[PDB]
């Protein structure tokens, strides 16, 4: 679904899938080549 | 018959070795992509 | 030689040609 997202480092919108995407445990954050965030990591459980 | 058979054959050998002849064409890409990022880039300045 | 969706997500939309490599080729 399409919705407002903030989890503590930004306010936006977009729709959150999963993928099969890999972040190192110290990562939290990041964003694309245009300076845009496509993916957050969830604060509380481990998810990409 | 001789003469084009080898010469066509040539074209085939210097477009496979040589892919810096469509470069005029590869100009056209990156001059669209360095317009596509600078305008999306120019979004995080302050702008005073 | 995707930067087309990057391009999307900001508010730049890629439109898609008039031609298709298929007709282009067909011309040719």
């Amino acid at each position: 679904k399409c919705v407002n997202f903030n989890f503590n480092g930004l306010t936006g919108t977009g729709v959150l899938t999963e993928s099969n995407k890999k972040f190192l445990p110290f990562q939290q954050f990041g964003r694309d080549i245009a300076d845009t965030t496509d993916a957050v990591r969830d604060p509380q459980t481990l998810e990409i | 018959a001789n003469q084009f058979n080898s010469a066509i054959g040539k074209i085939q050998d210097s477009l496979s070795s040589t892919a810096s002849a469509l470069g005029k064409l590869q100009d056209v890409v990156n001059q669209n992509a360095q317009a596509l990022n600078t305008l999306v880039k120019q979004l995080s300045s302050n702008f005073g | 030689t995707d930067l087309i969706c990057a391009q999307k997500f900001n508010g730049l939309t890629v439109l898609p040609p008039l031609l298709t490599d298929e007709m282009i080729a067909q011309y040719t």
